[PDB]
C-alpha cells in the first residue's frame, strides 16, 4: 500500500528554520511530482511549492520564492522542504501530497498525516 | 503471487494438430507477454513465440512457420499455443512464462507439460565440478557482440528454470546472495560464492540483445 | 497566475437536498482536452481526500454521490443528497502551469 | 518566355526537390528490413535501369518543348493532355500532406529553442503514468502499454490524438499548429510569388544547407561510442533476403519517390532554358547524388541509434516498430536530448528536416504554377502574382483537412493512396506515350539536336523494354496484397481503406476522363477520331 509519513511537529524561533520530511513508498515516485501546501487554521490552503525526485527542477509561486527551497533524493525515497526567515505567518501545518498522473489532472491523490511549524 | 498452471500432457498421432492452455493469475494478463519455450528431451531451451494480448499480435522463431501458431483470449486470462504437423521430433516439454520489455527476459516460469508423440551463445564443459563450498566459474562465449544483455537460470531436476541474474550482474528478486555474475561484449562470467548442495541444477546462458530469444548450449555443476 | 473563486461561501444544505458547488476561473484552463480543474475533501483533522479527477471523474474510495461537469471557466460540484457525515469543505484546484493554485473554500453542511 | 540563370542553380533547384524530409523517413526505415546493405545492391542496379532513363526522359522532355506539364502534350500527343490536369490534382493531395508535416516539425523548431528540451522528463503536461525513459542501475521494467516522454510529446503535444478516437470520429484544431501551418505557406508564397527567377536565389541557401547540417550531426555521433555497432547493424548485409520479391519491389519503389519523376516538377524546371550541351551533366549528377545523399542521410541515423542502443541494453532492431514518422519525430528526438551536445543540435536538424520539406515544397508548387500558367496566358499575362496566391490558399484548406479533425488519422490515410498507383500511372503514362505512340526515334533526335550528342542504343533500349516492364511490376506487386495498416494500437477499420483506395484511384481519373471527353467532342468516325487526338502537333 501507498502511504507518505512525515517528521514530527517542532517548535519555532522568530527567524529560524525548519526541516521537514516526506517518504515515498509503494509507487514510482521518481516519475511524479511531490507537492507541499500550507492549512492555515482559519483560511483555505494555499500552495507552496513542487519538485520532481530525479530532475531537481522546481517552481514556487505565491510568495513563497523568498522564503522556501525544496530539493529531493531519488536514492532514499524521501523529499526535503526547507524553510527558513520563519515568523508568526507561517504559523501553520503543512501537507505532502503525491501528485497523480497528467492524464488525469493531477488530482493530490495520497497525504501525509501533516506537521505543525509554530 | 504470480502463476501460470498449464493443462495436463497428451499424446498425439504424427502430423495431426495438438494443443496446449495456460491460465494466468496474480497480474494484469494485458501487462506483460505470453512466451513459450521448447525443450527437446535432453537438450537445451529454445524459444518459440511471442504474443500481444492489446492486439493479437505475434512474433516469433523463423523455425515455426509451418508448424505453430500462436494466441491468447484476455477475457479469461488464458494462453493457447496450437501445433500443426507434428513430428517425432518435437517431443519436448513446453514452459508458460510472464516476460516484461526491455530485459526481453522471462520473469516466471510455470511447472511445464509434457508432449508426446541470429546470434547465439555457447558454454563451456558441461562437466565443471569441484566440492561444496568452494567458488565456482561458467564460461559463456557470444558469436556476436551483446554488450550486458544476458541472464542465467536454474532448473532442477523435474522443475522448470527461474530467473536468477540479471542484466549479467545483478541478482533478480528472490534470489540469495550466493550467485553473482559479470561481463560485457562477448565474455560473460557466472559465479558462486559458497556454492550449496541446494544449487546442483542445469543452467543456461541467455541471449537478450535481439529477437529471436536465443540460449546456450547448456551446462551443469555436479557436484 | 490563475486565480479561482468560489460561491456561495457557505450553502445551507438541509439534509436530503441537492447541493452544487461552482469553480470560477480567469482562464481558459481546458488545454489537451483534459478539464485541469479538481476537488478535494477537508475534514476537522483529516487529510485532504481527493474527490474528482479532471472535475468529471470520480475519485478512488470516494462515493458515488460526488460528481462533476463543465467547460471553460465555470464547473460546478453536483452532489446528490448529502447526509451529515459529508460535512466538509471543498476546495478547487487548477493544475494548469506555470502555478498550482487553489480557491477560497465553500462550507457546505447540514 | 523568362529563363532561368547559372546552370548551378538548376542544380541546387532540382536537388532540394530530389532530397526531402521523405528520403529520411522511408529509406533508413525500408533498408535494415530489406536486409541493409542487401538492399542498397539492387537499390544501385534498379537506379541505374530504372531510376535514371525515368528521371532523364523528363528534363530533357522539358528541355526541348517548354511548354509545362499541360501545354506540352498538345505538341508531344493530344489525347495526353490530361496528364497535367492528373498532376494538378495529386499535387493537391501531396501538398496537404508534406505542409502539415513540417508544421510538426515547425512546432519543434520553436520548441527546441529552449535548452530544457521537454523530451526526457514528463513534466507537467504528459501522460506521465506510462511515462519512464530514465535507463537506471536495473531498478525498471517495460511494460506493453508504458512509453517515453518522446512518444507521448509526439502523440498528445503535436498531434493531440487523445482528442479523437478514429477516422470514424474527428477532433478539433490545435492553435499552436494553427500558427506553424501559417508561416510554412508564408515562405512557400514569396518563394514562388516573386517568380521562378527568385526562387532559384532561395534554393541557394535551403538545397546547401541540408548538407552542412549532415556533417554537423554526423560528426557528433560518429565520436561517440556505439557507433560501430550502428553502423554495422545497417551496412551488415542479409544476402538470403534479396532472393525476396518485396525487396525488388522495395528498391525499385525506393528510386522512384527519391527521385522523383512523373510529378511534373522535374519537367517544369527543364522548360525554363535551352539547356544547350550541359542536360545530360545535370541530371546525372543528381541521380548520383540523391542515392548518395539518401545513404548519408540513413548514415546519420544510425550512427545515433547506435549510440542509444549501447545505452539501452539492447540492438537496433525492434526499436520502434510504428513507422518512418513516428520513430523519427520520436526516437531521433530522444538521442538528442541523451546527446551531451543538446539545446544545439535540436535546431541544426529541425532545421534542415523543415529546410528539407520546404526547398522540396517550394518546388512542388512550381510544377504546378508552371502547368496552368502556360496553358491559360490570360491569367500568366497579368495574374500571375495574383494566381499563386490561388494555389496557396487552395492547398492551405488542402493542408487543414488534419489540424481541425484531431491528428494524423488523415496524414497516415492519405500517405498510401495520394502517391500510390496515381503518380504511378502517371509515371508509365509518360514513359509510354512519349516513346511508344510519339516515336522515340523522334524524342530522340529532339534530345540530340539540343545536347550535341546522342545517347541512343542503351537509354533507348532500357527506355521501350526495361522502362515499360519494371514501371508496371510497381503496379502488379500492388494488386496482390492490400496494406492493412495500423497507428498506436489502433486498427483502421474497412470502410477507410476504400475510402483511401477510393481518394487515391479518383486522383487519376482525369487522363480517362479527358480522353473520353475529347473522343465525344471531336468529329469523325470511330478510328478517324482516334487518329486526331493522338496526331503530334
Ligand atoms: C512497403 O513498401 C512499399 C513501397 O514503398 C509501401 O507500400 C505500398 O503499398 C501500397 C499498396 O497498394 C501502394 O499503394 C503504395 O504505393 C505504398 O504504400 C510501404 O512502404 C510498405 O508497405
Ligand atoms: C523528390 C521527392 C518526391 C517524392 C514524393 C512526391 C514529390 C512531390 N510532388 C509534389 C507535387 C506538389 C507538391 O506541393 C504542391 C509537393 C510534391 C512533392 C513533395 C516531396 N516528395 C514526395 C516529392
Amino acid at each position: 500500500q501507498v502511504q507518505l509519513q512525515q517528521s514530527g511537529p517542532e517548535l519555532v524561533k522568530l527567524g529560524a528554520s525548519v526541516r521537514i520530511s516526506c517518504k515515498a513508498s509503494g509507487y514510482r515516485f521518481s516519475y511524479s511530482w511531490m507537492n507541499w501546501v500550507k492549512q492555515r487554521p482559519g483560511k483555505g490552503l494555499e500552495w507552496i511549492g513542487r519538485i520532481y525526485p530525479g530532475d531537481g527542477d522546481t517552481k514556487y509561486s505565491g510568495k513563497f520564492k523568498g522564503k522556501a527551497t525544496l530539493t529531493a533524493d531519488k536514492s532514499s525515497s524521501t523529499v526535503y522542504m526547507q524553510l527558513s526567515s520563519l515568523t508568526s505567518e507561517d504559523s501553520a501545518v503543512y501537507f505532502c501530497a503525491r501528485s497523480a498522473y497528467g492524464s488525469e489532472g493531477f488530482a493530490m491523490d495520497y497525504w501525509g498525516q501533516g506537521t505543525s511549524v509554530t | 503471487e504470480v502463476q501460470l498452471q498449464q493443462s495436463g500432457p497428451e499424446l498425439v498421432k504424427p502430423g495431426a494438430s495438438v494443443k496446449i492452455s495456460c491460465k494466468a493469475s496474480g497480474y494484469t494478463f494485458t501487462d506483460y507477454y505470453m512466451n513459450w519455450v521448447k525443450q527437446s528431451h535432453g537438450k537445451s531451451l529454445e524459444w518459440i513465440g511471442n504474443i500481444n494480448p492489446n492486439n493479437g499480435g505475434t512474433s516469433y522463431n523463423q523455425k515455426f512457420k509451418g508448424k505453430a501458431t500462436l494466441t491468447v483470449d484476455k477475457s479469461s486470462t488464458t494462453a493457447y499455443m496450437e501445433l500443426r504437423s507434428l513430428t517425432s521430433e518435437d517431443s519436448a516439454v513446453y514452459y508458460c512464462t510472464r516476460s516484461p520489455v526491455r530485459p526481453y527476459y522471462f520473469d516466471y516460469w510455470g511447472q511445464g507439460t509434457t508432449l508426446t508423440v541470429d546470434i547465439v551463445m555457447t558454454q563451456s564443459h558441461k562437466f565443471m565440478s569441484t566440492s561444496v563450498g568452494d567458488r565456482v566459474s561458467i564460461t559463456c562465449k557470444a558469436s556476436q557482440d551483446v554488450s550486458t544483455a544476458v541472464a542465467w537460470y536454474q532448473q532442477k531436476p523435474g522443475q522448470s528454470p527461474k530467473l536468477l541474474i540479471y542484466s549479467a550482474s545483478y541478482r533478480y528478486t528472490g534470489v540469495p546472495d550466493r550467485f553473482t555474475g559479470s561481463g560485457s561484449g562477448t565474455d560473460f562470467t557466472f559465479t558462486i560464492s559458497s556454492v550449496q548442495a541446494e544449487d546442483l541444477a542445469v543452467y543456461y546462458c541467455q541471449q537478450h540483445y535481439s529477437i529471436p530469444r536465443t540460449f546456450g548450449g547448456g551446462t551443469k555443476l555436479e557436484i | 497566475d490563475i486565480v479561482l473563486t468560489q460561491s456561495p461561501a457557505s450553502l445551507a444544505v438541509s439534509l436530503g437536498q441537492r447541493a452544487t458547488i461552482s469553480c470560477r476561473a480567469s482562464e481558459s484552463v481546458d488545454n489537451y482536452g483534459i478539464s485541469f480543474l479538481n476537488w478535494f475533501q477537508q475534514k476537522p483533522g483529516q487529510p485532504p481526500k481527493l474527490l474528482i479527477y479532471a472535475a468529471s471523474n470520480q475519485g478512488s474510495g470516494v462515493p458515488a454521490r460526488f460528481s462533476g461537469s463543465g467547460s471553460g471557466t465555470y464547473f460546478s460540484l453536483n452532489i446528490h443528497p448529502m447526509e451529515e457525515d459529508d460535512t466538509a469543505v471543498y476546495f478547487c484546484q487548477q493544475t494548469k502551469g506555470v502555478s498550482w493554485t487553489f480557491g477560497g473554500g465553500t462550507k457546505v453542511e447540514i | 518566355r523568362e529563363t532561368w540563370g547559372k546552370k548551378v542553380d538548376f542544380l541546387l533547384s532540382v536537388i532540394g526537390y530530389a532530397v526531402d524530409l521523405g528520403n529520411v523517413w522511408r529509406f533508413p526505415y525500408i533498408c535494415y528490413q530489406n536486409g541493409g546493405g542487401a538492399f542498397l545492391l539492387p537499390y544501385t542496379i534498379m537506379a541505374i535501369f530504372g531510376g535514371i532513363p525515368l528521371f532523364y526522359m523528363e528534363l530533357a522532355l522539358g528541355q526541348y518543348h517548354r511548354n509545362g506539364c499541360i501545354s506540352i502534350w498538345r505538341k508531344i500527343c493530344p489525347i495526353f493532355k490530361g496528364i497535367g490536369y492528373a498532376i494538378c490534382i495529386i499535387a493537391f493531395y501531396i501538398a496537404s500532406y508534406y505542409n502539415t508535416i513540417m508544421a510538426w516539425a515547425l512546432y519543434y523548431l520553436i520548441s527546441s529553442f529552449t535548452d530544457q528540451l521537454p523530451w526526457t522528463s514528463c513534466k507537467n503536461s504528459w501522460n506521465t503514468g506510462n511515462c519512464t525513459n530514465y535507463f537506471s542501475e536495473d531498478n525498471i521494467t517495460w511494460t506493453l502499454h508504458s512509453t517515453s516522454p518522446a512518444e507521448e510529446f509526439y502523440t498528445r503535444h503535436v498531434l493531440q490524438i487523445h482528442r479523437s478516437k478514429g477516422l470514424q470520429d474527428l477532433g478539433g484544431i490545435s492553435w499552436q499548429l494553427a500558427l506553424c501551418i501559417m508561416l510554412i505557406f508564408t515562405v512557400i508564397y514569396f518563394s514562388i510569388w516573386k517568380g521562378v527567377k527568385t526562387s532559384g536565389k532561395v534554393v541557394w541557401v535551403t538545397a546547401t544547407f541540408p548538407y552542412i547540417a549532415l556533417s554537423v550531426l554526423l560528426v557528433r555521433g560518429a565520436t561517440l561510442p556505439g557507433a560501430w555497432r550502428g553502423v554495422l547493424f545497417y551496412l551488415k548485409p542479409n544476402w538470403q533476403k534479396l532472393l525476396e520479391t518485396g525487396v525488388w519491389i522495395d528498391a525499385a519503389a525506393q528510386i522512384f519517390f527519391s527521385l522523383g519523376p512523373g510529378f511534373g516538377v522535374l519537367l517544369a524546371f527543364a522548360s525554363y532554358n535551352k539547356f544547350n550541351n550541359n542536360c545530360y551533366q545535370d541530371a546525372l549528377v543528381t541521380s548520383v547524388v540523391n542515392c548518395m545523399t539518401s545513404f548519408v542521410s540513413g548514415f546519420v541515423i544510425f550512427t545515433v541509434l547506435g549510440y542509444m542502443a549501447e545505452m539501452r541494453n539492447e540492438d537496433v532492431s525492434e526499436v520502434a516498430k510504428d513507422a518512418g514518422p513516428s520513430l523519427l519525430f520520436i526516437t531521433y528526438a530522444e538521442a538528442i536530448a541523451n546527446m551531451p551536445a543538446s539545446t544545439f543540435f535540436a535546431i541544426i536538424f529541425f532545421l534542415m528536416l523543415i529546410t528539407l520539406g520546404l526547398d522540396s515544397s517550394f518546388a512542388g508548387l512550381e510544377g504546378v504554377i508552371t502547368a496552368v500558367l502556360d496553358e491559360f496566358p490570360h491569367v500568366w499575362a497579368k495574374r500571375r502574382e495574383r494566381f499563386v496566391l490561388a494555389v496557396v490558399i487552395t492547398c492551405f484548406f488542402g493542408s487543414l483537412v488534419t489540424l481541425t479533425f484531431g491528428g494524423a488519422y488523415v496524414v497516415k490515410l492519405l500517405e498510401e493512396y495520394a502517391t500510390g498507383p496515381a503518380v504511378l500511372t502517371v509515371a508509365l503514362i509518360e514513359a509510354v506515350a512519349v516513346s511508344w505512340f510519339y516515336g522515340i526515334t523522334q524524342f530522340c533526335r529532339d534530345v540530340k539536336e539540343m545536347l550535341g550528342f546522342s545517347p541512343g542504343w542503351f537509354w533507348r533500349i532500357c527506355w521501350v523494354a526495361i522502362s515499360p516492364l519494371f514501371l508496371l511490376f510497381i503496379i502488379a506487386s500492388f494488386l496482390m496484397s492490400p496494406p492493412q495498416l495500423r497507428l498506436f494500437q489502433y486498427n483502421y477499420p474497412y470502410w477507410s481503406i476504400i475510402l483511401g483506395y477510393a481518394i487515391g484511384t479518383s486522383s487519376f481519373i482525369c487522363i480517362p476522363t479527358y480522353i473520353a471527353y475529347r473522343l465525344i467532342i471531336t468529329p469523325g468516325t470511330f478510328k478517324e477520331r482516334i487518329i486526331k487526338s493522338i496526331t503530334p502537333e
